[PDB]
């Protein structure tokens, strides 16, 4: 329990400061541990509650333990500050912008588990931000109690469990770092049970057997681990796990630091009463009061905890090992900063300079109990900020040229994050995470706050990182709109992973990287973020409505007034000037001329029929085209407008069942026309030509990139999943992973993330992105093909009758 | 750490796992932040 004084006072020697966090896959015991560590050296102060984003440890190293630290050291006294990590694994850009304010971490492996890819990840991740690992392997007492393992076994299982750890280190660690690899007889190694209290180095039992084998721990901690066998008939220490006589030699690992402990517990839970005292005599360990009464785990619990007690463990790797962001920021500052390498505020940032302009990079925003307010939360690179300061918030897409996402305004207050509570402060200098109060509406995630008009903006992991998982949300009761509405920006604020936007349809889409994590999403928006009754359910797929050949015939159509009629025919658009069309080659506002020039000696087209286009469609711009080809109409001019109108009006709504057409080119070739205007009217032609484009239309023969990173051996079943699924491979190039591309089909992607994994022992990460238009083969107006199922379901959903009306229900005969 | 600094606020392990999905499922779904 410390003072704010006392904080501020230990803010000050960053020296002796360690930023960090826990890495840990699931059920490993990050929790339990960091629950020891919060118990062991947890700090406090001596109405406002907030989401508990990180915790304060306090820790006092003795003299001569702080003579090993290979850094800068001011006193003996160290500042913790355990930060807290997402859960989702998924190389999620919301781990990795916890992990960029962190220097150190902590691993948890598990003794039996060992390590599995979730943990590969973050560590992976963290890697990638220049963070140094320390490990601890926990569940020790699994295998002792349990499995009965052997001390040899065991030896070999934390051997494996290291080499599992430094093959990954060794793989994704910058080599300037040197070697950054993990080493038991370092003491970057701990072994014990979170659950139980007690863990060890090898340098505390070099500690407690250097002054008593008349040798200097340096060269005890050496032989504490490894080949190192002490021979007791020769009282001699050699590196040969046998003697002259061949005869098998125990590890002095195995022999001094396992047989203790392994001896404490066969006697504790065997109860053998004679044997215990003596044991605990000659380790030293004292039972007071009650204590000499306890039997059984609640004597051995006690007795670990006296014997060697876990939070000190874990702390002495922290404080020893896990750098302190004098040190770090050296070598981070470069990629941590998008300006000039040589620029004054990166060296600023490289110096950790609290004099110098202001570059305090926002990590997330995090939820506050304040009526619906966020605060920032971040690190202070270079600086020092202030409460009531005047600063410059710089969004995702600042540049200090324009004035985008530009954000002048002072900060209401500084406060220090600590767990689910805050503590107002006046200021924190470079080195420091720290949360800011009044921020929320100018940033939302990630950003960089500045006090230099010249500051540039400030930096990203082997879980799905693509939102591939969409389902459309709507509310069960049309009055709540509004609030949906609200939750769903709430909801994305709140998750950097989560994707909402609006589609063609109209409809609300929520996606996720995964399905459990749209899950999680859809339950918070749902029951907080908007707080209403909403119904889920699938995304429905658009389609186009398209012709593979010209008309078989004439398409004749009359007015309602029966006195006009409009011959034409229905013929396909390239795709190539289609996608001209859409793309910007070809334009509806484009001088007719040169369009037309292009149309012709680029695209084949005839320029007559090019420079007569009348109009694109749908909305005016879209890729179908009405081309007028009449010879001697007199009252052309007059019905242009109805005539572009009705085609405004059919390619938004084809005839199959309703989607927007393309790829289609109406030809008028005729038009009669009643002499007097009254009665050639819009509400007379309009009709005309949208019943005789449907005609044309169905007389023409009416139809309706998927990147993947992974390694070889998983490839096979890229292929095989795909091939299930109509899909098609393009491209397979790669020395990190593989990277396969293929076209898949968006109706044969529900559920396609989670047969990919199955097919690839979770190996293969897919990303998707909408390509291209492709047309179907079979029959709209078959109901049983492919097409036509599909259109069958479309028009039974939206109440339309089942049967496609044939051309024949808009030709009007002669 | 909390023994050796009166500063630090103890958080128990379900003060940790506290939302009700944790408690559901048993594991550990959110980050938590703890100082
Ligand atoms: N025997 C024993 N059990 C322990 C020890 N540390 C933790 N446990 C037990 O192991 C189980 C998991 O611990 P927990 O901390 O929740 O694991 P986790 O790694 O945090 N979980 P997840 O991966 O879901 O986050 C608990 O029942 C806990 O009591 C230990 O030192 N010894």
């Amino acid at each position: 329990a410390f003072t704010v004084d006392q904080m501020r006072s230990l803010m000050d020697k960053v020296t002796n400061v360690r930023n960090m966090s826990v890495i840990a896959h699931v059920d490993h015991g990050k929790s339990t541990l960091t629950d020891s560590l919060v118990q062991r050296a947890g700090i406090i102060s001596a109405g406002i509650t907030i989401k508990s984003t990180a915790i304060s440890l306090y820790s006092e190293m003795s003299d001569e333990d702080v003579k090993e630290i290979k850094q800068k050291t001011d006193g003996n006294s160290f500042l913790i500050n355990l930060i807290d990590s997402p859960g989702h694994v998924d190389f999620s850009s919301e781990v990795t912008a916890a992990l960029r304010v962190t220097d150190g971490a902590l691993v948890v492996v598990d003794t039996i588990e060992g390590v599995c890819v979730q943990t590969e990840t973050v560590l992976r991740q963290a890697l990638g931000e220049r963070i140094k690992p320390v490990v601890v392997i926990n569940k020790v007492d699994r295998a002792l109690l349990e499995l009965q393992v052997s001390k040899e076994d065991l030896y070999q299982t934390f051997a494996r469990t290291v080499e599992s750890v430094n093959v990954i280190v060794s793989t994704y660690a910058d080599e300037v770092l040197g070697d950054v690899q993990v080493y038991p007889a370092r003491g970057t190694v701990a072994f014990g049970s979170g659950l139980h209290g007690w863990a060890f180095t090898i340098r505390q039992f070099a500690t407690r057997y250097a002054k008593k084998f008349g040798v200097d721990k340096a060269k005890m901690m050496d032989r504490l681990w490894g080949d190192s066998f002490f021979n007791p008939k020769t009282k001699k220490w050699t590196n040969k796990d046998t003697d002259a006589e061949g005869k098998p030699l125990e590890r002095a690992f195995n022999m001094f630091i396992l047989d203790p402990i392994f001896r404490l517990f066969t006697a504790i839970m065997n109860f053998k009463k004679d044997e215990i005292p003596v044991l605990l005599e000659k380790l030293e360990i004292v039972l007071k009061g009650d204590e000499k009464d306890l039997e059984g785990k609640a004597l051995l619990k006690v007795v670990m905890r006296k014997f060697l007690p876990a939070a000190d463990a874990l702390l002495e790797m922290i404080v020893l090992h896990l750098p302190s962001p004098v040190t770090a920021q050296a070598y981070r500052a470069e990629q941590l900063y998008e300006g000039p390498a040589d620029d004054a505020n990166c060296i600023a940032i490289k110096n950790c300079d609290p004099k110098a302009d202001l570059m305090l990079y926002v990590s997330k925003m995090v939820p506050t109990s304040d009526k619906g307010r966020f605060y920032a939360f971040g690190r202070v690179f270079a600086g020092t900020v202030k409460s009531g300061q005047k600063v410059r918030i710089q969004g995702p897409n600042y540049v200090p040229g324009k004035k985008d996402d530009l954000f002048i305004k002072a900060i209401q207050r500084v406060v220090l994050m600590m767990g689910r509570f805050v503590e107002p402060i006046d200021d924190c200098p470079a080195g420091n995470i720290i949360g800011l109060v009044g921020i929320d509406q100018f940033l939302l995630k990630t950003g960089t706050l500045t006090t230099s008009e010249t500051a540039h903006n400030m930096k990203v992991m082997k879980f799905s990182v693509s939102p591939v998982v969409q389902v459309a949300v709507e509310v069960k009761n049309a009055n709540d709109l509004p609030k949906l509405v609200e939750g769903l920006k709430r909801l994305s604020k709140s998750d950097p992973c989560v994707l909402t936007y609006m589609s063609e349809s109209g409809e609300h889409i929520v996606a996720g990287t995964g399905e459990l994590h749209l899950e999680i999403c859809l339950q918070d928006l749902e029951h907080d973020h908007a707080g209403v009754p909403l119904k889920i359910s699938p995304p429905v797929v658009a389609y186009r409505e398209t012709v593979e050949s010209e008309s078989s015939q004439t398409a004749l159509s009359k007015s309602p007034n029966k006195h006009n009629r409009i011959y034409l025919k229905a013929e396909p658009i390239d795709e190539e000037v289609s996608l001209a069309i859409e793309n910007g080659i070809i334009n509806p506002r484009d001088d007719f001329k040169a369009r037309a020039r292009i149309m012709a000696d680029d695209y084949g087209w005839d320029v007559t029929d090019a420079r007569k286009i009348w109009c694109f469609g749908p909305d005016g711009n879209g890729p179908n085209l009405v081309i007028d080809q009449t010879k001697a109409v007199q009252y052309l001019h007059e019905i242009k407008d109805s005539v572009v109108a009705a085609f405004q009006w059919a390619t938004k709504e084809g005839p199959i069942f309703g989607e927007e057409m393309r790829s289609v080119r109406v030809n008028i070739l005729d038009v009669t026309l009643h002499a007097d205007a009254i009665h050639r009217g819009g509400g007379q032609i309009i009709p005309t030509m949208r019943r005789a484009t449907y005609a044309g239309f169905l007389l023409a023969d009416p139809k309706i990139l998927v990147e993947i990173q992974c390694p070889e051996q998983a490839v096979g079943g890229i292929y095989s999943v795909l091939n299930k699924k109509r899909g098609q491979v393009v491209s397979e190039e790669q020395t990190p992973l593989f990277t396969v591309k293929a076209y898949l089909p968006v109706n044969e992607s529900f559920g396609f993330t989670g047969e990919l994994r199955q097919a690839t022992g979770g190996q293969a990460f897919p990303q998707m992105v909408f390509d291209h238009w492709s047309t179907l083969g079979s029959d709209p107006l078959d109901p049983t093909s492919k097409a036509g199922e599909i259109v069958l379901a479309a028009r039974k959903r939206h109440g339309m009758k089942e049967e496609v009306p044939g051309w024949q229900e808009y030709y009007d005969k002669l | 750490t909390a023994a050796e600094n009166p500063n630090v606020e103890v958080k128990d392990y379900g003060d940790i796992d506290k939302a009700p999905e944790e408690r559901a499922r048993g594991i550990t779904i959110n980050t938590a932040h703890v100082e």
